[PDB]
């Protein structure tokens, strides 16, 4: 005879989440794993002998890329010999100046720093992330994909996302052949949407380089890096080839962030016995020895592998923290689908988006999930609405706006028509009149006409293999009667010549105005001072839909 | 290992004639495990690609890789040997690519990245059109599946099954072709 | 040059060149429709790399600094050239050779020394390591 | 023509909530209102003659009991001319103690104490919830009604809820008269569950203090007060009643705590013009002044008024932080429906579950909503499992635990015999055979047989007639089959009689233990120091239903 | 306007219940919290009562809008210590002379879900009561999306009801239309 | 007492007695079944409720201890008694001189002096605040 308490309860979208016992054998443990290495620095002739443990004639390509060019050696002493706990105090106490602690944290060897924030709950680690944020504004970056790669689409969507406040957004492709379609159609929608939101399109590593170089991107992200050396190796890079690649998009202008995230080396299959976090600690030094201004984490796509053991979305929030500690710009996940649950999910987004980071998502789905080329966003389109209520709700800047639909269905016209402009300038497989109406009023690609799909990977890889570049683009918008959209897209190319927005967690808001940790620096010293949503700002979070007038 | 179904006949040798598509299996693919994630037969899902291929007038052969539990690395083994230049590359949980020679290793032509979605009828598909590409045809791509709840499903399960083939990798082992028991 | 010079497009939009030394207010609409300016014209410089550098290493970013000066090296490289070098530092893609003349070739034709460097040192690794062509 | 994406927006749950424009003129804004008095105080020959800007002539009732009563005259002035933004600072400033910051708050008025917390973020409120807490040890409380009043039930239900974790319970009437039977079966099943549980029956306050005065309840929770003198009025109580009734429940060794919440006064009628905080701040006051240990707040019943509004939620957080930081236990709301979102409410639950409180929520449903007798509460027996797995990803004790089915049906089957015992020895309506075993699998009211109320009301009322007192329970126990049970509540019962539960945030643990925040005192000062979730209660909340061995 | 006055109450003869309405039912307001008319709902709790052979007197109360404390006075004029309170927004108890004012016999805490068939059903329980007769309870309504949906919507309307408010005068007995 | 002397049923039970001075090892199950002990033996004293008062004083909070002296003047007045005047105290039930009245039955019946006080008071102000009967 069964309790129908359980009955209820086994029906539970929840009870469908995969959950696993931690298995330290095989580095399925979150954090704190009885194998990881106990932090050291061994320090001869102004190299690095010894790395938490390990003699450097056991380095392997990760500890010898982090141990030369890694590791702050300035005060490496100092900070190693400074308690661990009282480095755990300094991180949350509002008033230890960031600028007192980056040349610290800095210093501290991969196992120093994780030693530091396991010391931390969720909610000092909370307190901590305002501070160590670099950029004093926090940002949100947004996916645009559907399951046909109609270009069509990803325009609207792309540029209802940039009205809506995304100040990033990225695509990527069911099918790679199409890749510089989805990339040109949303750079297109989303210089319409808002001018200077910076777009990415996510490939293999060569594929993206090339697409970037023909100008079809603004920048890149999913540079990946691993925090073991067969994982490292099965992702086709070692340190230095990544190293090099990183150098290769600054040398052609072009902003990038590395992307790493706990778990990967589980789900690649060599976790070399080590905690999730430990590992993930590697990759955040790897970026920072690359010289890479920012990086992605927060388990990211394998966000299913820390989430099914014990404390895996407090080891998120730490290797965020972590990762903010070292001077890195944090675009920090909220990206990626790991639960059935909506009471879940949401407890694993506040976690970044009550203290705020560089961007408090790096990848809220702006289609619903089901068009979602990452395989699913923690948040998808049909969450905007309470999204902008819990930022009424909080007080909480969320990087997001309540937009109106008249609003909406104006932009993304506008944006079917600009791409429609495109194609038919560079002779592309025509958009129809019936595809803009379609776009205009989509929700996802359900609503969307059927496109001859091999005709458009017949012209799209033609980009590619005549060079055809992103001036080509602004012509066509130009010569179709969108003067003005060709004017904002020339000026996303201009931004690659300055250098400007290579720097840590920068943007381009307004009139094409950079916004950096360089020039945005984050001052955060407890109540009443850094960032705080206010003003205009604030009053345009608080006129959400729905909200009447009492008398 | 029960339900053993491949043997293991020799080095494979390149293929001369672009009359080919070159499967290539993981190290432990029909061994240690002998279903793919959501319990679809190994034998199954090789019969219905081995079907998609020489129904479109194309012969098809049988390798497995040791290398690399990697399904692109996989596959790319497979490209470099078939006569065609196209290659299918197939976990034991179920990951497939069409590969094609010149590609990076982690490009490819078509890509299943959700295993618990495939079906004995999308294998076959996959078959079928990897064989239109050794034609030269550029058939209309696999329909793309997608489920926002398979990682929520199976992300650790893939993870924990991907643990277990990477035990059969053999450091410079060359792919070994394989007699198919169907 | 110091964070007070940043952004450099607001502070000193004079210190920002391109490769074909064309400047900032050269890429008007009206000049790309005309072709007047191309493409080729719109590439970053090693001048303008190496002045971020210096902004970088006085926010405190010495290793940020490095990668822009590997990249003020690498804007002499071609498209195709730049990759094939990095393909080329990929696993099993080279032998020690292969690797060796990259870096000679980086310093002949565009006297890029620290990525000449940089490449050494891999190759060095890469034995040790087991990532040269064969490795496999 | 419409955007399929806003249609869709348009069927989402949240959209069903109620929202409002701030109305000033009405209260209906949340905090940081113009209409809101400065802080301020005059003090002559040691009586105050001006508060927050009003002169003593003007004084209400509140007034003179606050200004009598609730603040430290002998540090006021100097207090007030602290920097309310240095306070706010050390509110969440892990270095500075709680024993160093109750003396300044304990000094404040009203409005000053209102003016520190709102320089705060919700991250800042949190990290101060930490250590303002007074007891070390988080908690939670539970509701255990249904809407037919049915007597078994809520003895298998309270066994229930005692069993998963709950250390304190809750029932309420749908029909008045049957309140004596359902505090009967809420104290015997919770004992059932486990002994110690402390068990409440809300009523009207003459009826609630006759119940507790024969025995049939162990505290009270839902002692209301009010922020106005003509709301006050309505809820049928002066400051003075009030505060003698609360002296009344202690002369007769009975713990109790006051309820407040912000948005009474606006639902009642009468805001005069404030803020729901500052208003919410005057109920503190008036609580910590008549010397009641503790306080219900956070909305609570009322939490439709501040989440209509901006910044709701965070003042509901703020008016918690306000009640910790007086000194008093703080049983934090977080019982009552808001929202038709699952996100909305889960983010509202985090602002206390993350720090903790001494009970986080103060009225999670151990029912299904659709019994939950307050209207529904804004966790309930279908979130157990949900809350569990957000204990174990971020390592949060929330107070709860996961638990067997097989256990909870044997604890629910001897908690239904037992009350059967009790109806059959004290000459009550039958309890069957067959209403035994449908409690026992029940998930609720709609799972059991009907019985006979206008029957259970006659008996019921004879209780209170003929002062049918605790030990006829205890006797009818005993002799009934049941020693075991008959003994854990005669130890219930003679808890009233030393005193200890009666001090701040005091429960009973484990073996009859006190624990209170006299013997379990809040310590924190930041990472590793403070509660940590930890040891065997920490495999406790890892060991959840579902998670599959790796191996 | 089917409301009106007929002088100051007067206490009841045994063979009534007063139906005591809060101070804008019918006038500033006339529907309650989601559209049922005051004409209507009145019409029923009247017939309610009226079918049980037990005689309807309504009055309007003044010194408070709090349904509790206008169903107190309403109970101590009550020649059957027996009245029913209903606020504009339709809020109900029925109320007992002696007991506190914030208790009950039966009480209706979610007006939004009272129709006009329970509005009947309170009527003919309150005849019951006044006969001395234990009927069964009005079944217990309860939705848990109630408040969510309609307590900022109480509040609002509660807040307009209480601008009626009357301190020092009696209840008005009231003629209601045909 | 000290925080250290807390609680007392785990550090002092011996602490405990009761009104009709009974202990707390006297109620059992045989004593309640008995009737050696009754609900009328089982009452908090003021004794225990000025230790508590003590304890609290300790722990810093001093309106907490005023609290607990009310309770233990209020331990002498019988339950309807204290029903009475916790009614007598709620808005328009009592004219002034019944509240003055049970101030001083209060003082000069019970000893209850901080409680007769806190009555007189709250007559004085509801005069003021028009809460007395008749003012509604
Ligand atoms: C998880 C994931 C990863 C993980 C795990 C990869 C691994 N080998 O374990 C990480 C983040 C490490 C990753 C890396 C890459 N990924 Co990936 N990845 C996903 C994602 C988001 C979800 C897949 C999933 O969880 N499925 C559910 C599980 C239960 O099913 P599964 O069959 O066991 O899933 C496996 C495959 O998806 C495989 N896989 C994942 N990515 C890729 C890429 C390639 C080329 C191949 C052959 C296999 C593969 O890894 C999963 C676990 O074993 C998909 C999005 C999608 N639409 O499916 C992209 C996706 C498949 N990845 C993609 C890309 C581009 C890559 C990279 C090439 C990017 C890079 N910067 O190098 C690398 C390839 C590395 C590698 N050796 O596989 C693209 C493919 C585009 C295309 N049409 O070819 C996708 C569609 C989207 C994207 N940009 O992330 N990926
Ligand atoms: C909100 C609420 C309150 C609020 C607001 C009351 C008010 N007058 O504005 C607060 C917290 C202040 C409150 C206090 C009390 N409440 Co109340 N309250 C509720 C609750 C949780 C939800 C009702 C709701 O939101 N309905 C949705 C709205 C849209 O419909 P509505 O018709 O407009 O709702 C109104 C009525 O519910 C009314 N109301 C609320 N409580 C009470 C109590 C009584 C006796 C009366 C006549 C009316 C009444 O206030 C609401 C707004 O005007 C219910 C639980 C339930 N089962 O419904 C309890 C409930 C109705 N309250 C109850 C009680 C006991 C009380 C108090 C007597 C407790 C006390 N310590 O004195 C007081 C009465 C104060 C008063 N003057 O009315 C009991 C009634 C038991 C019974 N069968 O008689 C309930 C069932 C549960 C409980 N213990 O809280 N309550
Ligand atoms: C979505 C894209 O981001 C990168 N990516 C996503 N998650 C991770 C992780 N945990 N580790 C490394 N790279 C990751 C991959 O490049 C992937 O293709
Ligand atoms: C559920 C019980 O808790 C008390 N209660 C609930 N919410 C509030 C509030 N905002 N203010 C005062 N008292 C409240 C009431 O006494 C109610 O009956
Ligand atoms: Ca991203
Ligand atoms: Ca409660
Ligand atoms: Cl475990
Ligand atoms: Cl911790
Ligand atoms: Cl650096
Ligand atoms: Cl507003
Ligand atoms: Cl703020
Ligand atoms: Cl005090
Ligand atoms: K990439
Ligand atoms: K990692
Ligand atoms: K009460
Ligand atoms: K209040």
């Amino acid at each position: 005879m069964r309790s129908k308490r359980f009955e209820a309860l086994a029906k539970r979208p929840v009870n469908q989440d995969g959950f696993v016992k931690e298995w330290i054998e095989e580095g399925f443990i979150a954090m704190e794993s009885p194998n990881d290495p106990k932090p050291s620095i061994k320090i001869v002739n102004g190299a690095v002998t010894e790395l938490d443990g390990k003699p450097v004639s056991d380095f392997d390509l990760i500890d010898h890329f982090i141990a030369r060019y890694g590791i702050n050696l300035n005060r490496a002493e100092e900070v190693m010999a400074m308690d661990s706990v009282k480095l755990a105090n300094m991180l949350c106490d509002p008033n230890v100046k960031r600028s007192e602690i980056v040349p610290l944290t800095t210093a501290m060897t991969p196992a120093k720093i994780v030693e530091v924030v396991s010391h931390m709950n969720v909610v000092e680690m909370m307190m901590a992330m305002q501070k160590m944020r670099a950029r004093r504004t926090p940002s949100q970056q947004a996916h645009v994909t559907n399951v046909k790669d109609n270009p069509v689409q990803i325009a609207a969507d792309a540029a209802e996302g940039a009205w809506r406040g995304f100040d990033e957004q990225e695509t990527t492709v069911a099918v790679a052949r199409y890749a510089p379609f989805n990339a040109i159609a949303l750079l297109v929608g989303s210089q319409v949407g808002r001018p200077g939101v910076l777009t990415q399109c996510s490939l293999e590593e060569a594929t993206e380089l090339k697409l970037g170089m023909l100008g079809h991107t603004c920048y890149a992200e999913t540079i990946s890096v691993y925090g073991t050396e067969p994982v490292f190796t099965d992702g086709d890079d070692t340190p230095w080839s990544k190293g090099f690649l990183a150098s290769s998009y600054a040398s052609r202008g072009l902003k990038m962030r590395f992307t790493s995230g706990s778990g990967s080396e589980v789900q690649m299959g060599y976790a070399e016995g080590k905690s999730m976090l430990y590992l993930e600690a590697r990759c955040i030094y790897i970026t920072k020895a690359a010289g890479v201004q920012g990086l992605q984490n927060g388990s990211v796509s394998c966000i299913g592998v820390p989430s099914a053991v014990p404390s895996g979305i407090r080891a998120v929030l730490a290797e965020n923290l972590i990762c903010s500690s070292l001077d890195l710009e944090c675009a920090s996940s909220n990206d990626q689908t790991f639960t059935h649950s909506d009471m879940r999910r949401t407890a694993r987004l506040l976690m970044q988006f009550l203290p705020g980071t560089d961007f408090i998502s790096s990848g809220y789905s702006a289609v619903p999930n089901y068009d979602n080329m990452f395989a699913g966003s923690n948040e998808d389109a049909e969450d905007f609405d309470d999204y902008n209520v819990i930022q009424r709700d909080l007080k909480v800047d969320g990087g997001l706006r309540p937009v109106r639909e008249e609003d909406v269905i104006a932009i993304r016209n506008k944006a079917a028509r600009a791409l429609q402009a495109v194609f038919a300038g560079m002779g592309l497989p025509p958009i129809t009149d019936e595809e803009v109406e379609a776009a205009t009023y989509a929700h996802g690609s359900k609503d969307m006409p059927e496109r001859n799909i091999v005709e458009d990977i017949k012209f799209a890889q033609e980009i590619i293999n005549k060079n055809r570049n992103g001036l080509e683009v602004v012509k066509a918008l130009a010569q179709g009667g969108f003067t003005d959209v060709a004017q904002d897209m020339l000026n996303i190319q201009k931004a690659k010549l300055t250098g400007d927005y290579l720097h840590t967690s920068a943007i381009i808001v307004g009139d094409g105005q950079v916004l950096s940790a360089v020039n945005d620096v984050n001052d955060y010293a407890g109540p009443a001072t850094g960032y705080r949503l206010q003003g205009e700002r604030w009053e345009e979070i608080k006129n959400i839909p729905g909200a009447l007038d009492p008398n | 290992g029960p339900g053993g179904f491949l043997t293991e006949v020799g080095e494979a040798r390149q293929g001369t004639q672009q009359d080919e598509v070159i499967i290539a299996v993981g190290p432990a693919f029909g061994l240690a495990q002998t279903v793919n994630i959501v319990g679809i037969p190994h034998k199954s899902i090789l019969r219905e690609v081995i079907a998609g291929i020489e129904e479109e007038g194309i012969k098809a052969r049988v390798i497995r890789c040791f290398k690399s539990s990697d399904v692109a690395f996989v596959a790319v083994e497979g490209n470099r040997l078939s006569g065609s230049g196209i290659s299918i590359g197939i976990q034991s949980k179920g990951t497939t690519v069409i590969h094609q020679q010149g590609l990076p290793p982690l490009s490819n032509l078509e890509l299943f990245p959700q295993a618990p979605l495939l079906t004995l009828e999308t294998y076959r598909q996959i078959g079928k059109n990897a064989a239109r590409y050794a034609k030269r045809e550029s058939p209309q791509p696999v329909p793309t599946l997608n489920d926002q709840m398979a990682r929520p499903k199976y992300q650790a399960k893939s993870a924990i099954l991907h643990i277990k083939e990477t035990k059969y990798v053999v450091t410079g082992k060359n792919p070994q072709e394989l007699r198919v028991a169907l | 040059a110091r964070v007070s010079d940043y952004p450099l497009a607001n502070k000193h939009p004079e210190w920002v060149k391109t490769a074909t030394n064309k400047t900032l207010d050269d890429f008007t609409l009206e000049n790309v429709l005309s072709n007047k300016v191309t493409a080729q014209d719109m590439r970053i410089t090693p001048e303008t790399l190496r002045l971020q550098a210096s902004i970088a290493k006085d926010a405190g970013r010495d290793r940020l600094a490095m990668n822009f000066e590997r990249a003020a090296e690498l804007t002499a490289v071609p498209d195709d050239r730049i990759l094939e070098i990095y393909n080329a530092l990929r696993p099993y893609r080279s032998t020690k050779e292969e690797l060796l003349a990259i870096a000679d070739d980086l310093e002949s034709r565009y006297q890029a020394k620290i990525c000449a460097a940089f490449v050494r040192e891999a190759a060095t690794l890469y034995v040790e390591r087991k990532k040269l062509k064969g490795d496999d």
